[PDB]
């Protein structure tokens, strides 16, 4: 846990971004 | 190495509660959606519940048969997935698997946003038995050979091991000296909440007046041992 | 409210065979379909996701095909570890339900063998306790599918029997099955003829074993 600002990205982020794009 | 380490579950009275758990290693638990799937006796696989990352809500969904009685939760700092089971019913008796889930995004444009959800890694399962029974040793009854249990030169005989709790029982024949032709069937959990099983063996019908046949039954949870001689009955 | 129908329910295979099993959905689910394997004593495992995508680590002998309602799982060259039950699973519903099919059990092929059928009356010892168990044994048969019907004074029994079946035998590749009819002593004592009737692929007509209580 070096970076205080490090978070996670997964398949669900992808799908929400693609939905957000299509709309 | 990816591992989904599951609790031992156990035995609970109807109306009671239990919390099977699943502790994971080998992957980033906090980035992973998780599900529970169960297998009831006789029936097939049945999805129970899923939970997303804590940061997604969490999003939680339940199967209709458990909605309002089961609660799925997670503790990321320990890599632990829980299934809090309340108001348990005999219908909930099953093997419960934890699973690490993934979604396959649809890349066809008009389906952008939809995904195919699947169970990507599975634990070995935890058994949950819901029964009103207390520890109880079996009765052993003979399955006696006769004409209606004779196949010309072969006779069938056995022992019915009835009304015990919990599993397991061990059955041997002639103190382990008789193994050929034995079939000991899986136990069935009866509506009473007690188990029953049969053990049978086939032998030359001519040997019925020469050899003794004894089924040796041991139910260690109740410290019950029985040796039952099984003789022909016409 | 989507339904999945797998066929066959049981598949006789040999080591080295090309195997095909099918999943029919009640409606078009595009490619929202996945395949799993489950061997007794092992965790279930994903084989195919999105109809045809092979899971990393799974052998190239597995392949999935189909789009819409007719899906297929193929094993190109069956290995011993492939004797297992295989399930399809859909993820197409708006409210997640994730229905699995009933499964296809792939077992080791041998020649058809009809069951040897035996019937056992209850013991006098049991009767003294208020219960009567009647047992019907179907011994060393193949394939696995078998039906047992209980008849008491020619009345078909429903809801008061239970069946248990062995795993396929490592030596002769057969199955055995027990069916137990449970009756209260009161009910047992006011009927005479107890019969179990067995049907199986190896039987051109049903086999009935019976006894008469008191004889």
């Amino acid at each position: 846990e070096l970076d205080k600002w490090a978070s996670l990205w997964n398949w669900f982020d992808i799908t929400n971004w693609l939905w957000y794009i299509r709309k | 190495q990816v591992q989904l380490v599951q609790s031992g579950g156990g035995l609970v009275k109807p109306g009671g509660s239990l919390t099977p758990s699943c502790v994971t290693s080998g992957f980033t638990f906090s980035n992973t959606w998780m599900s529970w799937v169960r297998q009831t006796p006789g029936k097939g696989l049945e999805w129970v519940a899923r939970i997303s990352r804590v940061g997604d809500g969490p999003i939680i969904d339940y199967a209709a048969p458990v909605k309002g009685r089961f609660i799925i939760s997670r503790d990321d700092s320990r890599n632990t997935l829980f299934l809090h089971m309340n108001n348990l019913k005999t219908e909930d008796t099953a093997v419960y698997y934890c699973t690490a889930d993934e979604g396959a995004p649809i890349l066809r444009f008009f389906e952008w946003g939809y995904y195919n959800y699947y169970m990507d890694v599975w634990g070995k399962g935890t058994t949950v038995i819901v029964s009103s029974a207390s520890t109880k040793g079996p009765s052993v009854f003979p399955l006696a050979p006769s004409s209606k249990s004779t196949s010309g030169g072969t006779a069938a005989l056995g022992c019915l091991v009835k009304d015990y709790f919990p599993e397991p029982v061990t059955v041997s024949w002639n103190s382990g000296a008789l193994t050929s032709g034995v079939h000991t069937f899986p136990a069935v959990l009866q509506s009473s909440g007690l188990y029953s099983l049969s053990s049978v063996v086939t032998v030359p019908s001519s040997s019925l007046g020469t050899q003794t046949y004894i089924c040796n039954v041991n139910h260690k949870p109740s410290n019950t041992k029985v040796d039952k001689r099984v003789e022909p009955k016409s | 409210d989507i339904r999945l129908t797998q066929s066959p329910s049981s598949l006789s295979a040999s080591v080295g065979d090309r195997i095909t099993i099918t999943c029919r959905a009640s409606q078009s689910i595009k490619d929202y379909l996945n395949w799993y394997k489950h061997r007794p004593g092992e965790a279930p495992k994903l084989l195919i996701y999105s109809a045809s995508k092979l899971r990393s680590g799974v052998s190239s002998r597995f392949s999935g095909s189909g789009y819409g309602s007719a899906f297929t799982l193929t094993i190109s060259s069956l290995q011993p570890e492939d004797f297992a039950t295989y399930y399809c699973q859909e993820s197409y519903s708006s409210v997640p339900m994730y229905i699995f099919g009933q499964g296809t059990k792939v077992d080791l092929k041998r020649t058809v063998a009809a069951p040897s059928v035996f019937i056992f009356p209850p013991s006098d010892e049991q009767l003294k306790s208020g219960t009567a168990s009647v047992v019907c044994l179907l011994n060393n048969f193949y394939p696995r599918e078998a039906k047992v019907q209980w008849k008491v004074d020619n009345a078909l029994q429903s809801g008061n029997s239970q069946e248990s079946v062995t795993e396929q035998d490592s030596k002769d590749s057969t199955y055995s099955l027990s069916s137990t009819l449970t009756l209260s002593k009161a009910d047992y004592e006011k009927h005479k003829v107890y019969a179990c009737e067995v049907t199986h692929q190896g039987l051109s007509s049903p086999v009935t074993k019976s006894f008469n209580r008191g004889e």
